[PDB]
C-alpha cells in the first residue's frame, strides 16, 4: 500500500510509514547533541 | 588454570544500577527560612494582660 | 488513504516548525 | 393486561416454543418497548438458554434504557463475580429506580453484608413506600438476620 | 430446606457427571470428550455456587456461636475448615495442631484472641448437628472440586495446548475452573484473569502490601514466582496478557500442536531476561572546572522574580543586626545560637511591626501539585 | 524495703504488630488501629539497603 | 484477499470515514484502545460499535469481539491494517481493536448512526 | 549502620519464617487482662474524629506547630524541607481540606512509602531516627495529637 506523509508531502509505502514518521523528524539538535 | 581464554574474554563490564537522578543529581538549591518564621517567633513573648 | 499524526507528534513537529523560523 | 397473560397461558396450555411466539405476538404489532420486557424474556428464556436470555436481555437494555425492573433482574441473570463491578455500578448510575435499590438490597443480602443490607432496605423504604414490592424481601431477610424485634 | 435441596442438587450432578468424569478419567488406564471438558466445567462452576450457599448457610448458623469468624477467617472453604474444627467447644483453642494447617499463624492468634472475648452463647445439639452435617458435604464437594480440576489438568494437554504452554497445566486448570470454561475465560479481559482466584486476606495490622493484594493464580504460578519480589506484579501481568492472547487462540481451536503457545512463552522469557539485564556502563561525570571570569546572565520577569525570592528582606535584614552593648535575655530554650536581633527590640529604628514579605511564602513544587491532583 | 528499677529490654523491638492490633481496637477505632499498626509496617531504608 | 478471517473487512471508502470518525471520537474523549477495553466495553453495555483490524498476527486475539457483539447487540466492522487504526486512534503503537463509547448529548451521535448502518450493510 | 542494618534484615526475616514469636496462650492472657483492666476503668473507646469535630482544627494547628518546630531555629532550607514547609502551609492556609485528606488516610490508606532510617552516634550507642513523607507526617501528627 501507499500512503500520503502528514510530515513531508509525499506519497511513501505502508511498510515504510512508522519508521518514517519515527525518523522524519528527528530534531537535528539530537545529532548536533 | 582452567579458566580458557574465550572464557577470560567472556567476563562482562560492570555497570551501575542507579539511574541520573541518584548518579549525577542537579545542585541542591538552598534557599532562606521564610519570613513567617521570623514573625511567628516574634508573636511568641507578647502576652496577655489578664 | 490519509494517515493521522497523532498529539505528541504534533508537538514534535510544531515545536521543530517554531525553532526553524 | 394479557401480554403477559396470553403467554402464561400459553406456557401452561401448550408447548413452550409456541409461548415464546405468543409472547412476541403482542410485541410483533406494537411493543413500544415496554417495561414488560423483563417479565418476557425471563418467561420466555425460563427454560431457554441462559445466553439465549443474556442476548435478549442486552437488546432489551439497549433499546430501552433506564429501566428499574429490567436492570433490576439484569443484575441477577450476571453472575456472582460480575454482578457487582459492572452490573450495578454503572445501573446505579442509569437510574435510582424502586426496584433499582430493593435489587442492590438483595445483591448485599446474597454477600450476607446484614448491616449495608439493611441500611440499603431503609433507604428503598424511605424513597418509595408500596413501590416494587420490596416489603416481601424486608420482611424475609429481617427474620432471617434481624431480631424478632 | 436449601441446605437439602443444595444436597440433592449434589447428588444429582455427582451421579452423572461426576461419574462421567471418572469414567473418562480412567478410560485411557458418539460419546466424545470434548462434552466432557464442556460438562466438566460446568460442574466446577454449580460446586462454586453452591458452595458459597454452603457457606453462607454456615456463616449464618456459626453466628450465634462466634459471630466474628467470618471476618477473622474471609476465606469460604478456610472458615469452614475452622468451624469444623472449632465447633461449640472453644476451650480447646490453646495449642490447636490441626487448626495451624487451615489457617496461618498470624490469624490464629486473632481467632483465639477474639474467642475468648466473644458473647455468642454456644448452640445446641440439633444446631450442632446440622452445623457438622453441612460442614462433612462442604468438604465432599471441595474433595470432588479437587477431583474434576485433576481430571482438567489431565486433559488440557488436548483442550488448551498454547494456555498450558505458557503457564503450568496445574494454574491453567485453576484459572479455567474459577472463570467458568474455556470460552468464558477467552471472553475476559486480560486485565481480570490476573485477579482470578485473588483471596481477599485480611490484613493482620500488617500492611496492605505485606498482605500482597489483588494477586490471583497467575501471580503465585511458576514461572511468575521464578521472580524477584520486586519484579512480580509486572510479570503477572505481562503472563495475564499472554494468556489472555493464548486462550483466545484455544478458544477456536487454532494451533494445536501450540506454535502460537511457544511463540508467547518465548517472548515472556525473553522479556523477563530483558528486565533482569545487568545494567550498562554509565561514565562518572568528573566535577566540572573551578570556574573563572565573567558570565553574561540574563535579567527579566524571571530574574526580578528570583531575586524578589532570594532577595534579602527587611525582616530578614533586621534578624542580622544585634544591638552593640544591649544585653538580651535568651529567646528560645532549645538553641541559645538564635536570636532575633534587632527584631522586636528597641534601637531598630522602627516605630511599627515589620512585616512578612510575601514573595518569601513557602510553597509545594509543581510534581507535588500532581500527586495531590491525583489523591482528592 | 527493697526497690526494683528495671527496664523492658527490646520493647520496641519485640511489640508484636498482630497482638498490638487487637490491643489498639480494644481502646481505638479499628480503622484507627489499623492504620497505625499498618504505618508500623513499612519500608526501612538507608543509602542502598 | 490476504485474511479471509478478515469477513467484517471494510472496503476502502469506508474505512477512511470509519477512520476519520474514530479520530474524532478520540478528539472528543469517546474511543477506548485495545481488545481488552474493547472487550470492557462491550461487557459493560457502552459501545455502539467496534472497529477491529484484519492483520493481527494470530487473528485469534480479536476473533471473540464478533461473538461478543452479537451476544451484545452491537455492530463490528474490520479493516485491513493494524498500523492505520492505531494512527486513527492518537497512538503511534499499532492498534488491532478500538470501541466507540455512547455519550449523553455528544455531537457525534449522527455519524454515529450513518456508520453503524454501513456496517450492517456491510454484513451479509 | 551497615552492620545493624543486617542485623535487622536477618532478625525480620526470621519473624517472618518462624512467625509470630507469641503463643496463642500467653496472646490470650495479655488480652484478657487488658480487657479485664478496661472494664474495671470504665475506658470508652476512642471513637474515629467526627467531620463536626469540636476540636478539628486546634489539633491540626498543634499539630502542624511540632512539624515547624524542626525548623524554629534560622537555617538554610534544602529542596526536601521546602516541600514540608510548603505542605504544612498548604494545610493551615486550607484547614478543611487537609482534615479531609486527613481522615480518607485514616480510613482508606493502609500502604505508605519507604521511610528512611539514620543513626544519631552518641559515642556510645547509636540512636535510630526516622525521615517518613511529609504528607504522611501530617496525618500521622494529627493522629498522635488526637
Amino acid at each position: 500500500e501507499y500512503l500520503v506523509s502528514p510530515i513531508t508531502g509525499e506519497k511513501i509505502p505502508a511498510s515504510k510509514m512508522q519508521e518514517h514518521m519515527r525518523i522524519g523528524l528527528l530534531d537535528p539538535r539530537w545529532l548536533e547533541q | 588454570a582452567e579458566v580458557t581464554e574465550e572464557e577470560w574474554l567472556s567476563i562482562p563490564e560492570v555497570g551501575d544500577a542507579r539511574n541520573k537522578r541518584q548518579r549525577n543529581p542537579r545542585y541542591e538549591k538552598l534557599t532562606p527560612v521564610p519570613d513567617s518564621f521570623f514573625a511567628k517567633h516574634l508573636q511568641t513573648g507578647e502576652n496577655h494582660t489578664s | 488513504l490519509g494517515v493521522y499524526l497523532t498529539k505528541k507528534e504534533q508537538k514534535k513537529l510544531r515545536r521543530q516548525t517554531r525553532r526553524e523560523a | 393486561p394479557l401480554w403477559l397473560l396470553l403467554s402464561r397461558l400459553e406456557e401452561k396450555i401448550g408447548q413452550l416454543t409456541r409461548a415464546r411466539a405468543i409472547l412476541e405476538k403482542s410485541r410483533l404489532k406494537n411493543p413500544k418497548n415496554p417495561g414488560l420486557w423483563l417479565e418476557s424474556v425471563r418467561l420466555e428464556y425460563r427454560a431457554g438458554l441462559k445466553n439465549i436470555a443474556n442476548t435478549l436481555m442486552a437488546k432489551a437494555l439497549q433499546e430501552c434504557p433506564n429501566s428499574g425492573i429490567l436492570w433490576s433482574e439484569a443484575i441477577f441473570l450476571e453472575a456472582r463475580p460480575q454482578r457487582r463491578t459492572k452490573s450495578v455500578d454503572a445501573l446505579k448510575k442509569c437510574e435510582h429506580d424502586p426496584h433499582v435499590l430493593l435489587a442492590v438490597a438483595k445483591l448485599f443480602w446474597s454477600q450476607r453484608k446484614i448491616t449495608k443490607a439493611r441500611e440499603w432496605f431503609h433507604r428503598t423504604v424511605k424513597i418509595d413506600s408500596d413501590l416494587g414490592d420490596a416489603w416481601a424481601f424486608f420482611y424475609k431477610f429481617e427474620l432471617q438476620h434481624g431480631t424478632e424485634e | 430446606a436449601k441446605l437439602w435441596d443444595s444436597k440433592m442438587f449434589a447428588e444429582i450432578m455427582m451421579k452423572i457427571e461426576e461419574y462421567i468424569s471418572k469414567q473418562a478419567k480412567a478410560s485411557e488406564v458418539a460419546a466424545p470428550e470434548y462434552r466432557v471438558i464442556v460438562d466438566a466445567n460446568n460442574l466446577t462452576v454449580e460446586i462454586e455456587n453452591e458452595l458459597n450457599i454452603i457457606h453462607k448457610f454456615i456463616r449464618d448458623k456459626y453466628s450465634k456461636r462466634f459471630p466474628e469468624l467470618e471476618s477473622l477467617v474471609p476465606n469460604a472453604l478456610d472458615y469452614i475448615r475452622t468451624v469444623k474444627e472449632l465447633g461449640n467447644s472453644l476451650d480447646k483453642c490453646k495449642n490447636n495442631e490441626n487448626l495451624q494447617q487451615i489457617l496461618t499463624n498470624a490469624t490464629i492468634m486473632v481467632v483465639s484472641v477474639t474467642a475468648s472475648t466473644t458473647q455468642g452463647q454456644q448452640l445446641s445439639e440439633e444446631e450442632l448437628e446440622r452445623l457438622e452435617e453441612a460442614c462433612d458435604m462442604a468438604l465432599e464437594l471441595n474433595a470432588s472440586k479437587h477431583r474434576i480440576y485433576e481430571y482438567v489438568e489431565s486433559r488440557m494437554s488436548f483442550i488448551a495446548p498454547n494456555l498450558s504452554i505458557i503457564i503450568g497445566a496445574s494454574t491453567a486448570a485453576k484459572i479455567m475452573g474459577v472463570a467458568g470454561g474455556l470460552t468464558n475465560l477467552s471472553k475476559m479481559p486480560a486485565c481480570n484473569i490476573m485477579l482470578l482466584g485473588a483471596q481477599r486476606k485480611t490484613l493482620s495490622g500488617f500492611s496492605s502490601t505485606s498482605v500482597l493484594p489483588h494477586t490471583g493464580y497467575i501471580y503465585h504460578s511458576d514461572i511468575v514466582q521464578s521472580l524477584p519480589p520486586d519484579l512480580r506484579r509486572k510479570a503477572a501481568r505481562l503472563v495475564a496478557a499472554k494468556c489472555t492472547l493464548a486462550a483466545r487462540v484455544d478458544s477456536f481451536h487454532e494451533s494445536t500442536e501450540g506454535k502460537v503457545g511457544y511463540e508467547l512463552k518465548d517472548e515472556i522469557e525473553r522479556k523477563f531476561d530483558k528486565w533482569q539485564e545487568p545494567p550498562p556502563v554509565k561514565q562518572v561525570k568528573p566535577l566540572p572546572a573551578p570556574l573563572d571570569g565573567q558570565r553574561k546572565k540574563r535579567g527579566g520577569r524571571r530574574y526580578r522574580k528570583m531575586k524578589e525570592r532570594l532577595g534579602l528582606t527587611e525582616i530578614r535584614k533586621q534578624a542580622n543586626r544585634m544591638s552593640f552593648g544591649e544585653i538580651e535575655e535568651d529567646a528560645y530554650q532549645e538553641d541559645l545560637g538564635f536570636s532575633l536581633g534587632h527584631l522586636g527590640k528597641s534601637g531598630s529604628g522602627r516605630v511599627r511591626q515589620t512585616q512578612v514579605n510575601e514573595a518569601t511564602k513557602a510553597r509545594i513544587s509543581k510534581t507535588l501539585q500532581r500527586t495531590l491532583q491525583k489523591q482528592s | 524495703n527493697v526497690m526494683l528499677e528495671s527496664r523492658f529490654e527490646k520493647m520496641y523491638e519485640k511489640i508484636d504488630l498482630t497482638l498490638l492490633n487487637r490491643l489498639l481496637r480494644l481502646i481505638v477505632d479499628h480503622n484507627i488501629a489499623d492504620y497505625m499498626t499498618a504505618k508500623n509496617n513499612v519500608v526501612i531504608n538507608y543509602k542502598d539497603m | 484477499d490476504v485474511n479471509p478471517k478478515a469477513y467484517p473487512l471494510a472496503d476502502a471508502h469506508l474505512t477512511k470515514k470509519l477512520l476519520d470518525l474514530v479520530q474524532q471520537s478520540c478528539n472528543y474523549k469517546q474511543l477506548r484502545k485495545g481488545a481488552n477495553e474493547a472487550t470492557k466495553t462491550l461487557n459493560r453495555g457502552i459501545s455502539e460499535f467496534i472497529v477491529m483490524a484484519a492483520d493481527a498476527e494470530p487473528l485469534e486475539i480479536i476473533l471473540h469481539l464478533p461473538l461478543l457483539c452479537e451476544d451484545k447487540n452491537v455492530p463490528y466492522v474490520f479493516v485491513r491494517s493494524k498500523q492505520a487504526l492505531g494512527r486513527a486512534c492518537g497512538v503511534s503503537r499499532p492498534v488491532i481493536a478500538c470501541s466507540v463509547t455512547i455519550k449523553e448529548g455528544s455531537q457525534l451521535k449522527q455519524q454515529i448512526q450513518s456508520i453503524q448502518q454501513s456496517i450492517e450493510r456491510l454484513l451479509v | 549502620t551497615r552492620l545493624y542494618l543486617k542485623a535487622e534484615q536477618e532478625r525480620q526475616h526470621n519473624y517472618l519464617k518462624d512467625g509470630p514469636y507469641i503463643t496463642a496462650e500467653e496472646a490470650v492472657a495479655v488480652y484478657t487482662t487488658t480487657v479485664h483492666w478496661l472494664e474495671s476503668r470504665r475506658f470508652s473507646p476512642i471513637p474515629f474524629p467526627p467531620l463536626s469535630y469540636k476540636h478539628d482544627t486546634k489539633l491540626l494547628i498543634l499539630a502542624l506547630e511540632r512539624l515547624k518546630e524542626a525548623y524554629s531555629v534560622k537555617s538554610r532550607l534544602n529542596q526536601s524541607q521546602r516541600e514540608e514547609l510548603g505542605l504544612i502551609e498548604q494545610a493551615y492556609d486550607n484547614p478543611h481540606e487537609a482534615l479531609s485528606r486527613i481522615k480518607r488516610h485514616l480510613l482508606t490508606q493502609r500502604a505508605f512509602k519507604e521511610v528512611g532510617i539514620e543513626f544519631m552516634d552518641l559515642y556510645s550507642h547509636l540512636v535510630p531516627v526516622y525521615d517518613v513523607e511529609p504528607l504522611e507526617k501530617i496525618t500521622d501528627a494529627y493522629l498522635d495529637q488526637y
